[PDB]
């Protein structure tokens, strides 16, 4: 079809990090959304949908207080200016391992050129061991 | 002018020892807050940002944390390699604002110096001066004494030393010292020698020559 | 690979005016800010500026304001930083560091010391320290810094020891670098140090045996 779309993935190679992906399977990259430097470029203004889902994983708790954050940029192409527009914190600890995704959703007005920044604070923490656990995505509305 | 102060302004600690600094801003800064580490004469490598977050191929004992005024810069497992400087910075407003670093250095067992000593090259005492030189190798901690000793005759005013920063791979030092005079005193004296002492070694060392 | 590399610094004298030029690889340029941080010799980081590569605006700290000016050249990815009325207390190591506006650093250019003096430059000279053995070369009364010195053009890393110059009595300074080796490795294969000296003139190698 003829909006703007992508749906790119965490890099079950990547080591340790979080590399979005587009050459797979059920992922995207379209209709002039391109991937630089681990953002998702807009092509067009419109209003875009986005969306990111991380799922972290720890073992057992270390001795610190966690905060896990993962959170959505839009760097604006003429000011050249890092903004948040959706970031979520989650705190996992107070023998077995535990489990907490986050979800983040939205709708924004987007100037072409714009940047999508999805990023999280402890890739330590991240689990894209089997797949569909860690995405990044947009489409044109 | 936001001010940022880091403590302490420099540690020592153990390979393996968890190392805390801190930040305290002058000003609620919120997290927009980064941490930098500089080894030295190098540009700095961009650490942490936004307070808790990892910038990539940054190792993981590394955890930045903190809101508000104060921030914390954490290594987990201290690495010979993280000797180093680190400054928080904070980008909340204009201008932006450093902390006034914070030194890391590496604790280590304890190694004695390696000495050796340097005939000036040919090439220097055809051009009229004169220069002898002892290399401290290898060793630690950082002090050393370096007697410069002419046939018995110990030399004062006359030398300079140079000391390394930590090696990054076992954590040591090592010294050059020069001893210059021109080419009219350079046959003065008997012996050219070097004396050392440092408290890895057993007793008191020189290593020496004689010219031709 | 994302590469900030500098140039333009060395000597000056005091009134003097200087170009600085960061030049950037690796990356879209215009979609990253420029940041100008510059360093005091053994003191902390002081920010001086940040310029938006897109749209060009800069912004000055209140004490560069004006003495100081950044611009681009966007078509070939390199910033730049003017720099005019120099004094001995200007003296620095000079950086460009990238970034988005009211952000951190991520990627440091090299930095490039600039050295505001009456003087002027002096050439290295260079010497042999001819012989686990141990071996090295000295860089005797050049001025300003800074020296490099390599070691078979970089193809001997483990064991070299460069040392920081020492300021001689002469106003001149001075420093050796030294490597190690095997005591079998004497006379089989070529040992040769490479130095130079850039805001001066040189470059120098130089032979070393018994």
């Amino acid at each position: 079809s003829d909006k703007p779309v992508a749906h790119v993935v965490a890099n079950p190679q990547a080591e340790g990090q979080l590399q979005w992906l587009n050459r797979r399977a059920n992922a995207l990259l379209a209709n002039g959304v391109e991937l630089r430097d681990n953002q998702l470029v807009v092509p067009s203004e419109g209003l875009y949908l986005i969306y990111s889902q991380v799922l972290f994983k720890g073992q057992g708790c270390p001795s610190t207080h966690v905060l896990l954050t993962h959170t959505i940029s839009r760097i604006a192409v003429s000011y050249q200016t890092k903004v948040n527009l959706l970031s979520a914190i989650k705190s996992p600890c107070q023998a077995k391992p535990w489990y907490e995704p986050i979800y983040l959703g939205g709708v924004f007005q987007l100037e072409k050129g714009d940047r999508l920044s999805a990023e999280i604070n402890r890739p330590d923490y991240l689990d894209f061991a089997e797949s569909g656990q860690v995405y990044f995505g947009i489409i044109a509305l | 002018d936001i001010q940022m102060t880091q403590s302490p302004s420099s540690l020592s600690a153990s390979v393996g020892d968890r190392v805390t600094i801190t930040c305290k801003a002058s000003q609620n800064v919120g997290t927009n807050v980064a941490w930098y580490q500089q080894k030295p004469g190098k540009a700095p490598k961009a650490l942490i940002y936004s307070a808790s977050f990892l910038y990539s191929g940054v190792p993981y004992r590394f955890s930045g944390s903190g809101s508000g005024t104060d921030f914390t810069l954490t290594i987990s497992s201290l690495q010979p390699e993280d000797f180093a400087t680190y400054y928080c910075q904070q980008y909340n407003i204009y201008p932006l604002t450093f902390g006034q670093g914070t030194k890391v250095e590496i604790k280590r067992t304890v190694a004695a110096p390696s000495v050796f000593i340097f005939p000036p090259s040919d090439e220097q005492l055809k051009s009229g001066t004169a220069s002898v030189v002892c290399l401290l190798n290898n060793f630690y901690p950082r002090e050393a004494k370096v007697q410069w000793k002419v046939d018995n005759a110990l030399q004062s005013g006359n030398s300079q030393e140079s000391v390394t920063e930590q090696d990054s791979k076992d954590s040591t030092y090592s010294l050059s010292s020069t001893l210059t005079l021109s080419k009219a005193d350079y046959e003065k004296h008997k012996v050219y020698a070097c004396e050392v002492t440092h408290q890895g070694l057993s007793s008191p060392v020189t290593k020496s020559f004689n010219r031709g | 690979e994302v590469q900030l590399v500098e140039s333009g610094g060395g000597l000056v004298q005091p009134g003097g005016s200087l170009r600085l030029s960061c030049a950037a690889s690796g990356y879209v340029f215009t979609d990253y800010g420029m940041n100008w941080v510059r360093q005091a010799p053994g003191k902390g980081l002081e920010w001086m500026g940040w310029i938006n590569t897109y749209i060009g605006e800069p912004i000055y700290a209140d004490s560069v304001k004006g003495r100081f000016t950044f611009s681009l050249d966007t078509s070939k990815s390199t910033a730049y930083l003017q720099m005019n009325s120099l004094r001995a207390e200007d003296t620095a190591v000079y950086y460009c560091a990238r970034g988005y506006r009211s952000y951190a650093m991520d990627y440091w250019g090299q930095g490039t010391l600039v050295t505001v003096s009456s003087a002027s430059t002096k050439g290295p000279s260079v010497f042999p320290l001819a012989p686990t053995a141990a071996l090295g070369c000295l860089v005797k009364d050049y001025f300003p810094e800074p020296v490099t010195v390599s070691w078979n053009s970089g193809a001997l890393t483990s064991g070299v020891h460069t040392f920081p110059a020492v300021l001689q009595s002469s106003g001149l300074y001075s420093l050796s670098s030294v490597v190690t080796v095997p005591s079998s490795s004497l006379g089989t294969q070529t040992y040769i140090c490479n130095v130079n000296h850039k805001p001066s003139n040189t470059k120098v190698d130089k032979k070393v045996e018994p």
